[PDB]
C-alpha cells in the first residue's frame, strides 16, 4: 500500500557500506561492499513486495551518485553554512582552532567536520534513507523559495538526528561529491549490464533503477525516446594532418561549428520538452506550448503539416536582428538580459533529427538524418535554422573551411562521416572537431592597429565585414609614428557589441582608398582596402594568431594564420602600436 | 512483515 524499501532501511547501514566502499584499497573489495548492500535490498524488496510496484533502488542510488541527481534542484548549502551551524550545536569555543578551521576551509570538508564531529557527537542514527530524502527535498525545495530559515530547520534535523559517521556521509552528498574511489560507470555496471546504456537515452537515475530492477532481465533495443532526455553526441579532436584517413578515405561534411548552448528538443503537437547536456530541464525557458516561452511560440509554425511528432538536436545562439549576427559568449555585455529585454533573441541552430513521427532515427545514416531533417521544418532565420553543410573529401577543403571559419568569426569547423549513426555520449566516431593550434605567448597578444576597411553586403553594407591591420614604422625619437605597414586582413563580424560599438564609433572617420593617389601614411602590399583612416584616429585591436607565415599580401611580407580579434584595446593611444621592430623579434622567437 | 535486519546483517 505505497509501501518502500527506503522507508525500512537505516541511512546508518547506507553509510556503513559507503564507509566500507571508500577504506576497501582494491576495486574487487569496493565492488563486493555495494554487491552485497544491494543483493540485500534486492532480497528484502522481493518479500517486501511478494502481495502486491514502483517502487525501487533509486532512493539510495541516487544517494550514492549525487551528481546525477535530477529530479531535486540545487540545495544552495556552502561549506561555509555549515560551519557556522556546528559550532553553535557542537557548542565549539567561537575563537578556537576547531571553530576556525571550519570556517577558514579552503575548497575534504566533510572529512574536517568528521574530525570535529568524532569525539563530541556520540549519537546514533535514527532516519531511514527514506526520511533523508525527504529532508533533503526539503532543503532543496526551500532553497528555490529562498526560504532561508526552513532550510536551516531541515539541515537542524539531519544533523540533530544522525551519527557522527552519516553526517560525513551527508555533507558528501550534499556537496555531490562521495569520492567512493570506484567510478560511476563501475557503479551502473555492478547494478546491471544494461544500466548504463539506459542512462545515456534517459538521464534519469529512478527509470533506470525501476525499468533495470531485475538483474536478470535485460532490455533490448534501447533508444532515445520522446521526452526523455539522452545525453548528446561528441566531437573528437582532430589534428588536421590527418583527416582524410579519420574519414575513412571517403566523402564527407564539413559543418560549421556553433558555440551556443547544446539544448534538444522533443516534439508532440502543442507539447515541447527541452534538455540540455547534462539532462536538466529547460522547457521554462524555451516553452512547453506555443504560447509560453522565449522560443516556442516563434517556432511552432516553421514544423511541416505532416510533422506531429519530432525530437532535434542542436545548438540555441543569441541573434541579433539588426546586424543578422550571432553573439558570441565571451563578451562584456549581458547575453542573458538583451535576451530578455528584447535586444537579442533565441535561435534554434538545429544539425540532427532523432525521431519524426515515431520513426526512430539513431541507428540511420548521418546522411539519412540530414535528408530527413530538410523535411521537418522550414528553417526561419534567427529563431530555427538548418546549420550550414557541405561535401567535402580533400584535406585542402578543410583548410579552406577553416579558413573561412575563422574569418567570419567561428572558432572552429566540424567534420563528420555520413555513414555515421548517432551514438549518445559517444566522442569520436563519426562526429570530429577542428580548431586552430593557438600557441599561448605573445602570440595570443598583438597589439595592431587598424588603418583600412571593406564593406558588408547589401544592408550590411554600412558595417564593415573586415579591417586592415597594420605595425608601425619606428620613429624618430620625439615625434609620433607616421607611417605603418599592413600586416593582415582580420574578420570584423559583429559577434561581440563592443565591435559594433567600435564600428560606430569609426564610422565618420573612413575615406575612400584610392591606389592612383595613396595615403603616405599607410604603406601596403597586394592587398588594398577599400577605405582607409588616418593613424591618429583609428583604434588598437589586440589580435590572437597561430602562425606567422610570408605573404606578398602585405607591406610586413607576411601575415597572421587564422587572426581572431581578441579585444579592443581602446585604453591604448594609437601611437602604442606594435612596430615592425616587435613584429620581427616575435617571428624569430 | 520482513524485517530488513534478517536481510541486511545476511
Ligand atoms: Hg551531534
Ligand atoms: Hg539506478
Ligand atoms: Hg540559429
Ligand atoms: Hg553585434
Ligand atoms: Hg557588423
Ligand atoms: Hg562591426
Ligand atoms: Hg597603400
Ligand atoms: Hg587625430
Ligand atoms: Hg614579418
Amino acid at each position: 500500500t505505497s509501501q518502500t524499501v527506503a522507508s525500512h532501511v537505516p541511512f546508518a547501514d547506507l553509510c556503513s557500506t559507503l564507509e566500507r566502499i571508500q577504506k576497501s584499497k582494491g576495486r574487487a573489495e569496493k565492488i563486493r561492499h555495494f554487491r552485497e548492500f544491494l543483493d540485500s535490498w534486492r532480497k528484502f524488496h522481493d518479500a517486501l513486495h511478494k502481495n502486491h510496484v514502483t517502487d525501487s533502488f533509486y532512493p539510495a542510488m541516487r544517494l550514492i551518485l549525487p551528481q546525477l541527481e535530477r529530479e531535486r534542484m540545487a540545495y544552495g548549502i556552502k561549506e561555509t553554512m555549515l560551519a557556522k551551524l556546528y559550532i553553535e550545536l557542537l557548542n565549539l569555543p567561537r575563537d578556537g582552532k576547531d571553530a576556525l578551521k571550519l570556517l577558514n576551509y579552503r575548497t575534504d570538508f566533510a572529512m574536517i567536520a568528521y574530525f570535529v564531529l568524532k569525539p563530541r557527537c556520540l549519537q546514533k542514527g535514527s532516519l531511514t534513507i527514506q526520511q533523508v530524502n525527504d529532508l533533503l527535498d526539503s532543503i532543496a525545495s526551500n532553497n528555490s523559495a529562498k526560504r532561508k530559515d526552513l532550510i536551516k530547520k531541515s539541515l537542524l534535523q539531519l544533523i540533530t538526528q544522525s551519527s557522527a559517521l552519516e553526517q560525513k556521509w551527508l555533507i558528501r552528498m550534499i556537496i555531490k561529491d562521495l569520492k567512493l574511489g570506484v567510478s560511476q560507470q563501475t557503479i551502473f555496471s555492478v547494478f546491471h549490464n544494461d544500466a548504463a546504456e539506459l542512462h545515456n537515452v534517459t538521464t534519469d537515475l529512478e527509470k533506470v533503477c525501476r525499468q533495470l530492477h531485475d538483474p536478470s532481465v535485460g532490455l533490448s533495443d534501447i533508444s532515445i525516446t520522446l521526452f526523455s532526455a539522452f545525453k548528446p553526441m561528441l566531437a573528437a579532436i582532430a589534428d588536421i594532418e590527418h583527416i582524410e584517413k579519420d574519414m575513412k578515405h571517403q566523402s564527407f561534411y564539413i559543418e560549421t561549428k556553433l558555440d551556443g548552448e547544446r539544448m534538444q528538443m522533443h516534439k508532440d503537437g502543442d507539447v515541447y520538452k527541452y534538455f540540455s547536456r547534462n539532462g536538466y530541464n529547460y522547457t521554462d525557458q524555451f516553452g512547453a506550448s506555443p504560447t509560453e516561452g522565449s522560443l516556442t511560440p516563434f517556432i511552432h509554425n516553421a514544423f511541416k503539416a505532416d510533422i506531429q511528432i519530432c525530437i532535434l538536436d542542436g545548438e540555441m545562439m543569441a541573434y541579433n536582428p539588426n546586424t543578422q549576427t550571432f553573439m558570441q559568449k565571451g563578451t562584456k555585455f549581458d547575453i542573458k538580459r538583451m535576451v530578455e529585454d528584447s535586444d537579442l533573441q533565441t535561435c534554434y541552430c538545429v544539425f540532427d533529427v532523432l525521431m519524426v513521427n515515431n520513426k526512430k532515427l539513431g541507428h540511420e545514416t548521418l546522411r539519412k538524418r540530414y535528408e530527413i531533417l530538410s523535411s521537418i521544418f522550414t528553417p526561419i532565420p534567427g529563431r530555427i535554422e538548418i546549420v550550414q553543410k557541405t561535401q567535402a573529401h580533400t584535406k585542402n577543403e578543410v583548410i579552406d573551411a577553416l579558413n573561412e571559419a575563422i574569418d567570419k568569426r567561428e572558432e572552429g569547423i566540424m567534420v563528420k562521416q555520413p555513414l555515421s549513426i548517432y551514438k549518445p555520449d559517444k566522442r569520436g566516431e563519426g562526429w570530429l572537431k577542428i580548431k586552430p593550434e593557438y600557441v599561448s605567448g605573445l602570440m595570443d597578444e598583438l597589439d595592431i592597429l587598424i588603418v583600412g576597411g571593406y564593406w558588408g553586403k547589401g544592408s550590411r553594407g554600412g558595417m564593415m565585414s573586415h579591417f586592415l591591420c597594420a605595425v608601425a614604422e619606428k620613429p624618430p625619437p620625439g615625434e609620433k609614428p607616421s607611417v605603418f605597414h599592413t600586416l593582415s586582413r582580420v574578420g570584423s563580424g559583429c559577434t561581440m557589441k563592443e565591435l559594433y560599438d567600435l564600428g560606430l564609433k569609426l564610422a565618420k572617420y573612413w575615406k575612400p582608398f584610392h591606389r592612383k593617389a595613396p595615403p603616405s601614411s599607410i604603406l601596403c602590399g597586394t592587398e588594398k582596402p577599400e577605405v582607409y583612416i588616418e593613424p591618429c584616429n583609428s583604434v588598437i585591436v589586440q589580435i590572437k594568431a597561430a602562425e606567422i607565415v610570408p605573404s606578398d599580401m602585405y607591406k610586413t611580407g607576411c601575415t597572421l594564420r587564422f587572426p581572431r580579434i581578441e579585444k579592443i584595446r581602446d585604453d591604448k593611444e594609437w601611437h602604442e602600436c606594435m612596430t615592425l621592430d616587435d613584429l620581427e623579434q616575435l617571428r624569430g622567437k | 512483515v520482513p524485517q530488513w535486519e534478517v536481510f541486511f546483517k545476511r
